[PDB]
């Protein structure tokens, strides 16, 4: 289970490659699922599944 | 010899099984979208109502 | 993608029983015979 910045889901956490503008948060997929997010603390690319 | 001229530029012939293919991601994807709905209930996430 | 999404509300998509590779020897015995 987790929450980053109040986003509140429950996946399994990755490093992912995909690449984020600076200024973004979350990323999504198609279905409007939040498919992956980035850690505020230490900014890497986090997939959810 | 003209069987595979046409399928190595014709998208269209197999029309027949690419909308068959699409229709149900279509409907897939359509039946996703409606966890996003509030169906007149205050939100669409369980846990945040 | 489209199937994780899927894969992830409750959607999933069961495996064809025949993989591509049988179906490739039916059609092709079904063609081997008929020659």
């Amino acid at each position: 289970n987790f929450n980053f910045n109040g986003l509140t889901g429950t996946g399994v956490l990755t490093e992912s490659n995909k690449k984020f503008l600076p200024f973004q948060q979350f990323g999504r997929d198609i279905a409007d699922t939040t498919d992956a997010v980035r850690d505020p603390q230490t900014l890497e690319i986090l997939d959810i599944t | 010899g003209k069987i595979q001229d046409s399928l190595s530029s014709t998208a269209s012939a197999l029309g027949k099984l690419q909308d068959v293919v699409n229709q149900n991601a279509q409907a897939l994807n359509t039946l996703v979208k409606q966890l996003s709905s509030n169906f007149g209930a205050i939100s669409s996430v369980l846990n945040d109502i | 993608d489209l199937i994780c999404a899927q894969k992830f509300n409750g959607l999933t998509v069961l495996p064809p029983l025949l993989t591509d590779e049988m179906i490739a020897q039916y059609t092709s015995a079904l063609l081997a015979g008929t020659i």
